[PDB]
């Protein structure tokens, strides 16, 4: 009952501009910021 | 590009072609960066030594050479060979 709900929303937008900045690159390639948000969907992930 | 200007406009050269074979350079920018090398090696006479490598997390040669080589007709004819026959797969890494 607590404003939990909030928080939850604040989480969901801040993984779907995680999901928009990411970059797919052709041939298996990667960048800094790539391998950096495979790590924070992590932190998603556990919250879930 | 005439062998009598390039030999007048500087002096002799031991070159280092580096290719970036990575993920990213797949498409229109692998034939480009073909052509560019050919067109390179194009430039190069008897006196200029060239060696072609390659890097994607690991940096390789191209061809059967290991070193530097006297960049005559056969060994440009052997280079470009080798740089017509290459993919573009993995991740770059310059400091390799
Ligand atoms: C080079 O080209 C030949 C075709 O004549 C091919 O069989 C070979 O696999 C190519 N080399 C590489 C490393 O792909
Ligand atoms: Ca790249």
């Amino acid at each position: 009952w607590k404003p939990f709900e909030t928080i939850i929303l604040l989480t969901i937008f801040a993984n779907c501009v995680a999901l928009a900045v990411y970059l797919p690159m052709p041939e298996d390639d990667n960048n800094s910021l790539n391998l950096g948000l495979e790590k924070l969907e992590y932190f998603f992930l556990t919250v879930f | 590009r005439r062998p009598w200007y390039i030999q007048g406009a500087a002096s002799p050269k031991d070159m280092l072609i580096l290719v970036d074979v990575s993920g990213s350079v797949s498409g229109l920018t692998l034939k480009l960066i073909r052509t560019s090398v050919s067109e390179m090696l194009e430039t190069l006479s008897d006196d200029d030594f060239v060696n072609v490598a390659s890097f994607n997390s690991n940096a390789q040669d191209v061809s059967c050479f290991q070193h530097l080589v006297q960049a005559n007709v056969r060994n440009k004819k052997v280079l470009k060979d080798a740089v017509n026959n290459i993919t573009a797969k993995g991740i770059t890494d310059y400091k390799k």
